[PDB]
């Protein structure tokens, strides 16, 4: 199969800024002296189908404005708003139909470039009503950071824990374009009936010492 | 105009299968190829084969040789593909879209059908369990677990609190789905109001402070 | 050279 990289996979822009991104391809996609690139580009947004905007590398389907513009040959593309809007924020793939399968990049998805912004952080024991199932889950959420680059690590009585942790990343915010995450360590009940104190650590940029927040069983 | 309405979403059990539909209109269906393409959850794109309608050739990508059948009806202007041995992996969105023909290959899916959700479990209808998370600005939460099928809806005191509300995208755990659910409010009660269709189940958790 | 098709029809 021909391969299709893009680079880079996320890329934060401001509304009003020249964007390009890029795609590279593992065979020539230039036929001959046709001076054809056998090439398109397609949009997605969340949860719609994708949108044909670019083919033969640098042609505009209809209806396609000319802020966005397709160019490059043989092995390296790209594809360039001239002004993005926030319309414009979506997933970008790139496609060779040079060969069969056709194939697809991996993506470049645009996000919003806002200011630096801490995470707040929240710990939750288990509920009696769980640990009543013998299961217990504590949960620790973390909101309304900038950038979206974070890590989460717990810690058992000051031992980390990689097991039973489970996490969930939401989408930029379309209010105050932070990023969120939810991280949960999903324990027996007996397991945590034998541990006293329960941490949380992120780490981000926002801050050159981890974010702590634990809580003590007992208390 | 030009329109192509893919079949319901799709829940099964593995080793089955399905045959999803795309009814064509708008253009003569048999003068462009058919190809369709799958997403696996938070993935890319990728081209499972395609349909010439006028003789209903096909070709597949070799990774979906045998799992994939691929017909035609041209009196209903319907294109099929049936998927077989459904494994769990082979959970996604199934897109059948046109292709426009030229220089002598497809060079652009122009229109896309709006999907089809295929769900490959072992897992039965379940519904969630709901716990409560309880603690100038507070956050509180609400664990949402062991649920089957997607989706279920949380809500906040019915809608009242709609500021400072996250809910987390659900997670496979045991072959069933969690979600997690935050709200931020000032200080001085608070309802976590989640439903799951799926289950006929409506549950009001009251978060109650320590 | 590229993949090839027929035109359908």
């Amino acid at each position: 199969d021909i391969v299709m990289s893009q680079s880079p996979s996320s890329l934060a822009v401001s509304v009003g800024e020249k964007v390009t991104m890029s795609c590279k391809s593992s065979q020539s996609l230039l036929y001959s002296n046709t001076q054809k690139n056998y090439l398109a580009w397609y949009q997605q947004k969340p949860g719609q189908s994708p949108k044909l905007l670019i083919y033969w590398a640098s042609t505009r389907e209809s209806g396609v404005p000319d802020r966005f513009t397709g160019s490059g040959s043989g092995t390296d593309f790209t594809l360039t708003i001239s002004s993005v809007k926030a319309e414009n924020l979506a997933v970008y793939y790139c496609q060779q139909y040079y060969r069969y399968p056709p194939t697809f990049g991996g993506g470049t998805k645009l996000e919003l470039k806002r200011a630096d912004a801490a995470p707040t952080v929240s710990i939750f024991p288990p509920s009696s009503e769980q640990l009543t199932s013998g299961g217990a889950s504590v949960v620790c959420f973390l909101n309304n950071f900038y950038p979206k680059d974070i890590n989460v690590k717990w810690k058992i009585d000051g031992s980390e824990r990689q097991n039973g942790v489970l996490n969930s990343w939401t989408d930029q915010d379309s209010k105050d374009s932070t990023y969120s995450m939810s991280s949960t360590l999903t324990l027996t009940k007996d397991e945590y009936e034998r541990h006293n104190s329960y941490t949380c650590e992120a780490t981000h940029k926002t801050s050159t010492s981890p974010i702590v927040k634990s809580f003590n069983r007992n208390e | 105009q030009v329109q192509l309405q893919q079949s319901g979403a799709e829940l099964v059990k593995p080793g089955a299968s399905v045959k999803l539909s795309c009814k064509a209109s708008g253009y003569t269906f048999t003068n462009y190829y058919m190809y369709w393409v799958l997403q696996r959850p938070g993935q890319g794109l990728e081209w499972i084969g395609e349909i010439n309608p006028s003789n209903g050739g096909t070709t597949f990508n070799e990774k979906f040789k045998n799992k994939a059948t691929l017909t035609v009806d041209k009196s209903s202007s319907t294109a099929y593909m049936q998927l077989n041995s459904l494994t769990s992996e082979d959970s996604a969105v199934y897109y059948c879209t046109r292709s426009r023909y030229g220089n002598y290959v497809n060079y652009g899916m122009d229109y896309w059908g709006q999907g089809t959700s295929v769900t490959v479990s072992s897992a039965s209808t379940t519904p969630p369990s709901v716990y409560p998370l309880a603690p100038s600005m507070v956050t509180l939460g609400c664990l949402v677990k062991g649920y089957f099928p997607e989706p279920v809806t949380v809500t906040w005191n019915s809608g009242s609190l709609s500021s400072g509300v996250h809910t987390f995208p659900a997670v496979l755990q045991s072959d069933l789905y969690t979600l997690s659910s935050s709200v931020t409010v000032p200080s001085s009660t608070v309802t976590c109001n989640v439903a799951h269709p799926a289950s006929s189940t409506k549950v009001d958790k009251k978060i109650v402070p320590r | 050279a590229p993949d090839t098709r027929p035109a359908p029809g």
